[PDB]
């Protein structure tokens, strides 16, 4: 598979969830957005908040 | 008004503005000094994302 610069390349490289940029700030994400936190955690997150 | 050679200019792309400091009061009033990122970003958030 091909990547960025024309190079291919034999190992993927993952996105970071918080490197994502907000659409509607423009932004990228913080380090403490609940959502980051809630899938660092999710195993004790969803067993006792239920969310 | 501001020279046309050895000025200083910036471009804040996620505030989307172009800012420049000037050194006015003591000590600095002549003579150029380096403002650190971080407490410029309290005035323009921008600066954080994109530098």
């Amino acid at each position: 598979p091909y990547d960025e610069t024309g190079a291919q390349v034999t190992s993927v490289s993952s996105t970071p969830f918080g490197s994502l940029i907000d659409t509607s700030t423009g932004q990228q994400i913080l380090g403490t957005n609940p959502v980051l936190t809630s899938y660092n955690s999710y195993t004790t997150q969803a067993n006792t908040n239920m969310q | 008004r501001f020279p046309t050679s050895g000025y200083n200019a910036y471009y804040d792309s996620v505030d989307k503005v172009v800012f420049v400091v000037v050194s006015f009061l003591y000590p600095y009033t002549t003579t150029s000094v380096n403002i650190p990122l971080s407490y410029l970003s309290k005035y323009l958030p921008g600066l954080l994302t994109a530098q």
